[PDB]
RNA sequence: ACGGAAGGGCACCACCAGGAGUGGAGCCUGCGGCUUAAUUUGACUCAACACGGGGAAACUCACCAGGUCCAGACACAAUAAGGAUUGACAGAUUGAGAGCUCUUUCUUGAUUUUGUGGGUGGUGGUGCAUGGCCGUUCUUAGUUGGUGGAGUGAUUUGUCUGCUUAAUUGCGAUAACGAACGAGACCUUAACCUACUAAAUAGUGGUGCUAGCAUUUGCUGGUUAUCCACUUCUUAGAGGGACUAUCGGUUUCAAGCCGAUGGAAGUUUGAGGCAAUAACAGGUCUGUGAUGCCCUUAGACGUUCUGGGCCGCACGCGCGCUACACUGACGGAGCCAGCGAGUCUAACCUUGGCCGAGAGGUCUUGGUAAUCUUGUGAAACUCCGUCGUGCUGGGGAUAGAGCAUUGUAAUUAUUGCUCUUCAACGAGGAAUUCCUAGUAAGCGCAAGUCAUCAGCUUGCGUUGAUUACGUCCCUGCCCUUUGUACACACC
């Protein structure tokens, strides 16, 4: 989609560190819970990220449940130029 | 050394009477079994949430009406106890289905 | 109509069949009898059964009944 | 499926549950990359990575 | 916070309704079934009753950590105020939902229709069921609609024991042609009812008398 | 399976016996039809027509007049840092403070543009491609299997003349015996507990504190804690109770049925929930991010914004509301329910105090609730008056002028109040609906919908009948008997 690169970073970053993203089906939000971009920006971003593999999308009761895949793990590994063995939601928390 | 009489009120609400009463009966026998001082389970009117629909998703047919309901049963019991047993009484007696709520005080 | 279903009748056969010593022209005791002697899931079905075993015992008294 | 080939359906079905029981019985006993996400941006937070100057006329 | 009690329990219900949906959508290829929700002091404890738990846990625990994050980020819990747990269902041969999901996966895997459905029954019955039943409505291979009954064993259909004793499920399974509806019906043996009535109300059992050796003119025993 | 053959049955979506009506009138409301820029559309015997929860001012929205945007994933290719592309102030322009477009000339920086491919949305078509759901048959009583009997076999007997029941409910007959699904059992609700466990979120008696009237003690109140006791009423856990009991008529003295006594209760205890096999080209793609295939996809059938329309009016149809008055209208005055609902990251249910003729305004206030609204002091109703049979003060359509509330908006008048205007309708032709006891009928209320709007619906309680307690005449269906050249089954 058409959107400024800064806002792409905000999403790509947040997805990487969290490994998961959510979003109510409601374009016209202009700012969604957490991530500081337009909601429409969020949804279509991943919708691309998904339609080129990388991440999976689910729906149910109006809320787009975004699961990042291993193949997309390597891809955000690229975007954010961060090293192999970087991160994602793949740490066993504390002793949790 | 600690302890102080607190004048307490535990309010039990749920839609599963058997467990609800299982937890309610549990509270009173257990706590009186070690001598407190109380008002026994107070049953406020079981209240009945009706929902009244047409069966048809569409429009046509004998206009058959259907009415679902959900029964909310609510108890409460007042206890005078030390600080210890209260917390001992709230953390346990737990039950998936019964809404335990522990209030306090004289206002 | 107050026609008794097959279960009620069938079970009233069986009872008189195997418990004529004990049982009586009295419902009430036959009712209590049915408890300590058989297993019926609902209070209703039980007196349904006792009431009709009590019928049959009361007319067996004045000549047999087929069954 | 026609009632003609009926038998071999039921049998293929039977033997299907033979496999369904097999796996359901052999599943009754059968047989770290850190740095973190916010701790690698805080670790690479030793700066020297920008520039700033303007404002005139 | 501070919500009405009426609206609270109604609300509580919907929360479960959404949860059971979302999981049913996500954990199909893991034999998902129900979700026992359990709120505590400290936590809310969702317990996922699948069949293939290792395929829910994932690499040293990764996928449940996703699903929590999911269910967290949406229902706005604070991190670690809500927890998830896998829980292999006690014998799937009596959980309609698991059996439906099968026929879906069966049919969807080019399985002969009478084969899938018949075997599905032959596995439920073999899982010690009192009776079972599979409707396949829809349309296959040819244009017209058709449906089939597939049933072995003993069922009941009316009144309250329904509630107690029969599991029902429907699942739309969607193929290259259209969509056909799977409906599964299992009858559990009332004997093992555990927490409930232990028979059909239908049932009347007579305790079986005793050979009596009568006679014996009086006499007494002293102690 | 079907008949425009025969014999049986069942039922207030059938009659009988009656009640209350509709059909006539004014308006409310749907449907047709006409009109229209558009008047979005499904559905047309029971089983379409106050139905799509369909009460549309925007939205809803699908229709009509026009104006924006891509939210056109992804792949390849093209353009292209000498800038692929993005935005706009003013002006013009436009319904519009849309940079839509244009002038003019900055900005932006690889996000897009362009092309093909591939997608994508759509209340676009297809319910005669499907799921699912629902309606109907069905206010019905039917379906099946073991062992035995018959048959080469499909099959049949069981599953039947009769009687009985609401019921393939039973008795009885009996080449059948003995069982299961469905009916019944079950479940929910309304009735009965001075027995059981309790209650300042329910209530009683005593006592204090106290008011009024009598005074001889008495009587009617006040006082969310001044204390004591109780659990009849209220609430809800647990049990109990009923099984058509007892007695008696009656019938194959069988199932049953009828009467009397008793009983809270004796019509399946009243009322529901649930409900087998099967059938339909019943309805629903306009509930669904359920869905096949077709269609469409940047001058869009996507979406959104501005305005109109769904309410348009010679007329045909259906559900309704209100009446034609004296068992009434009006005015005082008495004064009595039950099912409900109600405000968090909010403006819901609202007491009381003023102001106002009213509608309403305003200041506070209790309530996330058996705790506050609310004893919901509801309406018919009861009483004491006024009017006197006159379209009358019955009736209140239509209409003028005014004041308010909801809402961004009220014109085609959202609704509310005041004055005025005061129509038809004097009991409704042929037709036709519903109904058997706390029922019918009259009467309000709460909930749905809902910013505002009920003449609708779903439940509720209040007042409370006349007539059946029969039948097969009308109609509908069910069952045997029978014919079949039907089996895609008389479409
Ligand atoms: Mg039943
Ligand atoms: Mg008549
Ligand atoms: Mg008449
Ligand atoms: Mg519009
Ligand atoms: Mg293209
Ligand atoms: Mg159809
Ligand atoms: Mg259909
Ligand atoms: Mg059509
Ligand atoms: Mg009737
Ligand atoms: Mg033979
Ligand atoms: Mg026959
Ligand atoms: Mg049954
Ligand atoms: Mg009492
Ligand atoms: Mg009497
Ligand atoms: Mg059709
Ligand atoms: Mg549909
Ligand atoms: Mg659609
Ligand atoms: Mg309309
Ligand atoms: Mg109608
Ligand atoms: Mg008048
Ligand atoms: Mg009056
Ligand atoms: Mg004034
Ligand atoms: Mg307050
Ligand atoms: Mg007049
Ligand atoms: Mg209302
Ligand atoms: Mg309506
Ligand atoms: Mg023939």
């Amino acid at each position: 989609m058409l959107m400024p690169k800064e806002d792409r970073n905000k999403i790509h970053q947040y997805l990487f560190q969290e490994g998961v993203v959510v979003a109510k089906k409601d374009f016209n939000q202009a700012k969604h819970e957490e991530i500081d971009t337009k909601n429409l920006y969020v949804i279509k971003a991943l919708q691309s990220l998904t339609s080129k593999g990388y991440v999976k999308t689910q729906f149910s009761w109006q809320y787009y449940y975004y699961t990042l895949t291993e193949e997309g793990v390597e891809y955000l590994r690229e975007y954010l130029n961060l090293p192999e063995h970087i991160v994602p939601a793949t740490y066993i928390q504390e002793r949790n | 050394q600690q302890q102080q009489i607190i004048k307490i009120r535990i309010t039990l609400t749920s839609t599963k009477v058997k467990q609800l009463e299982n937890v309610s009966s549990n509270i009173v026998k257990n706590a009186e079994q070690h001598n407190l001082v109380k008002k026994g389970p107070v049953r406020l009117p079981t209240k009945v949430l009706k929902i009244s629909t047409r069966k048809t998703p569409n429009g046509e047919g004998s206009k058959t009406w259907e009415t679902y309901e959900m029964r909310i049963h609510k108890r409460y019991i007042d206890l005078e106890a030390p600080v210890q047993i209260v917390k001992r009484i709230t953390q346990i007696t737990i039950e998936p289905g019964v809404d335990v709520e522990v209030v306090v005080a004289s206002n | 109509g107050r026609v008794r279903t097959k279960t009620v009748k069938r079970a009233s056969k069986a009872l008189i069949e195997r418990y004529y010593p004990k049982l009586t022209l009295d419902f009430q005791t036959n009712k209590r009898l049915c408890d300590e002697i058989a297993t019926i899931q609902s209070k209703r079905l039980r007196n349904k059964i006792a009431g009709y075993t009590t019928h049959l015992m009361k007319r067996i008294q004045k000549g047999p009944v087929r069954g | 499926g026609d009632d003609k080939k009926e038998l071999s359906a039921e049998k293929e079905a039977q033997a299907d549950a033979a496999a369904e029981i097999a796996e359901d019985a052999a599943e009754a006993e059968d047989a770290l990359q850190d740095y973190l996400n916010q701790q690698a941006n805080n670790q690479f937070n030793k700066v020297p990575e920008a520039k700033k100057v303007e404002l005139d006329a | 916070a501070l919500i009405s009690k009426k609206r609270k329990l109604v609300a509580d219900g919907v929360f479960y309704a959404e949860l059971n949906e979302f999981f049913t959508r996500e954990l199909a290829e893991e034999g998902y079934s129900g979700v026992e929700v359990r709120v505590t002091p400290t936590k809310t404890e969702v317990i996922i009753r699948a069949t293939r738990t290792q395929d829910v846990l994932g690499e040293n625990g990764r996928r449940i950590n996703e699903l929590t994050l999911l269910v967290q980020k949406r229902f706005k819990y604070a991190p670690g105020t809500i927890v998830l747990y896998a829980e292999r269902v006690q014998d799937r041969g009596l959980s309609a939902v698991a059996q439906a999901e099968s026929m879906k996966f069966k049919l969807l895997n080019g399985l002969a229709i009478r084969r899938a459905a018949y075997g599905v029954v032959r596995y439920v019955m073999e899982s010690g069921a009192k009776g079972c039943e599979v409707v396949v409505s829809g349309k296959l291979r040819a244009a017209r609609a058709k449906a089939m009954k597939f049933a072995d064993g003993f069922l009941i259909h009316s009144g309250q024991p329904v509630n107690d004793f029969i599991d029902t499920a429907t699942r739309h399974v969607l193929m290259r042609q259209g969509v056909l509806g799977i409906k599964v019906k299992i009858m559990r043996d009332p004997a093992k009812s555990r927490t409930g009535p232990k028979a059909l109300p239908d049932a009347v059992t007579i305790i079986e008398p005793k050979e009596e050796e009568p006679i014996l003119a009086p006499s007494v025993k002293d102690y």
